[PDB]
RNA sequence: AGGACCGAACCGACUAAUGUUGAAAAAUUAGCGGAUGACUUGUGGCUGGGGGUGAAAGGCCAAUCAAACCGGGAGAUAGCU
RNA sequence: GCUCGCCGGAAGACCAAGGGUUCCUGUCCAACGUUAAUCGGGGCAGGGUGAGUCGACCCCUAAGGCGAGGCCGAAAGGCGUAGUCGAUGGGAAACAGGUUAAUAUUCCUGUACUUGGUGUUACUGCGAAGGGGGGACGGAGAAGGCUAUGUUGGCCGGGCGACGGUUGUCCCGGUUUAAGCGUGUAGGCUGGUUUUCCAGGCAAAUCCGGAAAAUCAAGGCUGAGGCGUGAUGACGAGGCACUACGGUGCUGAAGCAACAAAUGCCCUGCUUCCAGGAAAAGCCUCUAAGCAUCAGGUAACAUCAAAUCGUACCCCAAACCGACACAGGUGGUCAGGUAGAGAAUACCAAGGCGCUUGAGAGAACUCGGGUGAAGGAACUAGGCAAAAUGGUGCCGUAACUUCGGGAGAAGGCACGCUGAUAUGUAGGUGAGGUCCCUCGCGGAUGGAGCUGAAAUCAGUCGAAGAUACCAGCUGGCUGCAACUGUUUAUUAAAAACACAGCACUGUGCAAACACGAAAGUGGACGUAUACGGUGUGACGCCUGCCCGGUGCCGGAAGGUUAAU
């Protein structure tokens, strides 16, 4: 059976990609947070 | 253009293996790895102004680096570009 | 003129097809076609506020004008065109200038005949002209309700208005649905009735039909007049009976 | 032409069996319907939770739903273990 | 190195998403491989991806996103103009063979092709964020030709068969060759040439369209394929000389005709059809301000450039998603032979594999099957499971019915090989020549070689002749439902759902309703034969009486009634 997950390099960037999350203030945010958090890779590394 | 400086920079080192000197022997073709951007009309004034011989054509290409992962320790090559000289007038090493 | 298909098998035994010979065969004029197709019936939002509508078969959308705004210039009528959009069909009205334009083909317009519009356009079906010069008693089509728009009223198949009387500088319309509404009479009018009438003999035949019509399965889940607009009461003479 | 029949690819598994600490947190064996359209599918976007969507099961919304996940109110309260 | 077996419309090969070096070489066996692991998709070191002709990229675009101004909302926040992003499509160009352990249409020999700049030759009306020409589009059907492809004849070079015959109507391998150039056929499309004028194409326009006339009815457009060049070339078995046994140099002849044929093309075409089936850019005309010896454009000439990014590896699996080297899932293309209706089924060509624990023992018991004398659902809640027919063509086929169906109803008839009709029948495919002939991508012609269906008789083999796989059991009664279909992914696939039709009710356009605090949006770029809500659910006979009460409509002498 198709499992739930599909790799898609485009749908990954483009539903959470930097520039899509600094779009929106929620996600600048999110990256402010993560940032203070300390995480190695903030979204995607491409 | 020259800005011979940027000429000089441009090509790290030629390249020696089996396929070079095969390369070498059958149409006098010279591989060499070059730096990051290494644009093709660059390395052929960079080749014209240094190496004082014609250049026929200009091939490059980008070579991805290696992992060497030493345990629990991942390590990447860094990244460089591979270009071929011909030069079909230029009886040099 | 409706064909009654033989019961061949279920889905379709029962079908009523309305075909009408006379009607163009071919692609329409391309210059005319742009945006505004099929939208699936969702908002700006994309929320389900039109219920049991969707999907439907790909439909052009052709630009039908109704100002008439062209006075003097008699044009001819060279076909008769379906649009998918609308239920009554159109007609392809050249202009003697060299303008091509579709107006609403009515009942008693055929193929190559001669259409004008303006004050002066004689008293015939096809013509338009203001009310203001029609004479009271005769059924009209595609009447306007405010000048500079053209027919808002009556422009489904079968649909026509009888005027009643002029009473002053408005006039007394008698919409199809049997109500009494007083108009501007500067707004502009077009004699005539609209074509075929037929619409209800179709029976659609199966469930495909209304399908690709762009019409969603409805699903099962009284008396109340819900109009308030307290802005057009003294418009209006008196409701529907 | 036939929302036609017989019947491949393809589409949800209906039927008896295997497995019930399986190869698989739903697959296989042998029959079963459609297989030119109310058909199916790839590629992008849209509908975001007291809402969405739903040919209506109160189905699905990341292997979960008669109200998902995350951090907080919150070491909620508990005449119960 | 050989034998046996499986797939071979895949378990083969090539691409995009997928992972990002697992690909090749030398080296090691701690763990990793469900077992030992010299081997490997395990570790170490080195090498590997060559682009104007692939694609991405890139000018302008659909759905959709952002949004200068502006509107709305206490602020975050919502919609939206111009504008800008956004393929899953639209726009320019390459092939034969070889090459390395790993890369190619990227490198090598050639034919070539698209675009821009630079200067020259001779000529001249050039210049749009604008119009037009086509770009530019749906379902189904088909006939006629060609192509890859496969078969046969000759031909090329080697053979006389481990064993009964095999110098012949016998076997072995081949009989392959691109893009471009001129021919422009088969087929399809269109009626053309010249002049005058015009409320239109946002002002204007030699351009489009319309109105007038004179003339021809032969002119133009599109268009697979084949033909000579391409190509006295590439390939060529098999041989002639040097070998580190891995290999290198040279040679080399046939390489032609007929048949069948595609899902490929002619065809973005022709017929019918209602469900009426997008946009812009790629090329050219003209005009606006301007320039009107200028600057630009026209055909050619010599030259320059066409940056950047992946080019390995599997891509129906050991490498992607399933925690695994997992009996699962993954789009597009290439689609051979035998018989057959086929891309199902049975065996083979090229190619990939025997699937990561083996050998013995040959007990009960468990799982899937082979046969079984007699009965044949009698066991079981239960024809559940199993068992039986299963196709072709001919005869024959009831009730009812909306006349379509029932129906393939039921029930019977023959199915192999050989000769004759007919050394291979009708059809098709079709070489040369007579006559003229624009005189060749011509015909009235006349037969060369081949598929050769289907039918009757005779002879013959066996119990069975569709003898393999594949392949409906048949009929009636009866309740339900218009039929087809849809959900309870993971207990109930229906007697539930809607379904085409019918009935009631509401909506007058700034319509009703919902999303929304609000702009605005869907309804609908629709206009009462239109759309929203509720009930039933084709078709035939009907929907009969009643307003106690609850909503609903029209509204009334009157009693009651807050805010103020």
């Amino acid at each position: 059976m198709k499992r739930t997950f599909q790799p898609s390099v485009l749908k990954r960037n483009r539903s959470h990609g930097f520039r899509a999350r600094m779009a929106t203030k929620n996600g600048r945010q999110v990256l402010a947070r993560r940032r203070a958090k300390g995480r190695a890779r903030l979204t995607v590394s491409k | 253009m020259i800005r011979e400086e940027r000429l000089l920079k441009v090509l790290r080192a030629p390249h020696v293996s089996e396929k070079a000197s095969t390369a070498m022997e059958k149409s006098n073709t010279i591989v060499l790895k070059v730096a990051k951007d290494a644009t093709k009309a660059e390395i052929k004034a960079a080749v014209q102004k240094l190496f004082e011989v014609e250049v026929e054509v200009v091939n490059t290409l980008v070579v991805k680096g290696k992992v060497k992962r030493h345990g629990q320790r991942i390590g990447r090559r860094s990244d460089w570009k591979k270009a071929y000289v011909t030069l079909k007038e230029g009886q040099n090493l | 003129a409706v064909v009654k298909c033989k019961p061949t098998s279920p889905g379709r035994r029962h079908v009523v097809k309305v075909v009408n010979p006379e009607l163009h065969k071919g692609k329409p004029f391309a210059p005319l076609l742009e945006k505004n197709s099929k939208s699936g019936g969702r908002n700006n939002n994309g929320r389900i506020t039109t219920r049991h509508i969707g999907g439907g078969h790909k439909q052009a959308y052709r630009i039908v004008d109704f100002k008439r705004n062209k006075d003097g210039i008699p044009a001819v009528v060279e076909r008769l065109e379906y649009d998918p959009n609308r239920s009554a069909n159109i007609a392809l009205v050249l202009y003697k200038d060299g303008e091509r334009r579709y107006i609403l083909a009515p009942k008693g317009l055929k193929a190559g005949d001669q259409i004008q519009s303006g004050v002066d356009a004689a008293i015939k079906p096809g013509n338009t002209l203001p009310m203001r010069n029609i004479p009271v008693g005769s059924t009209v089509h595609n009447v306007e309700m405010k000048p500079g728009k053209g027919g808002q009223l009556a422009r489904s198949a079968g649909t026509y208005v009888q005027i009643v009387a002029r009473d002053g500088a408005y006039v007394t319309l008698r919409l199809r649905s049997g109500e009494m509404r007083k108009v501007e009479a500067d707004c502009r009018a077009t004699l005539g009735e609209v074509g075929n009438a037929e619409h209800m003999l179709r029976v659609l035949g199966k469930a495909g039909a209304a399908r690709w019509r762009g019409v969603r399965p409805t699903v099962r889940g009284k008396g109340k007049k819900t109009r308030s607009n307290k802005r057009t009461d003294k418009f209006i003479v008196r409701r529907r009976s």
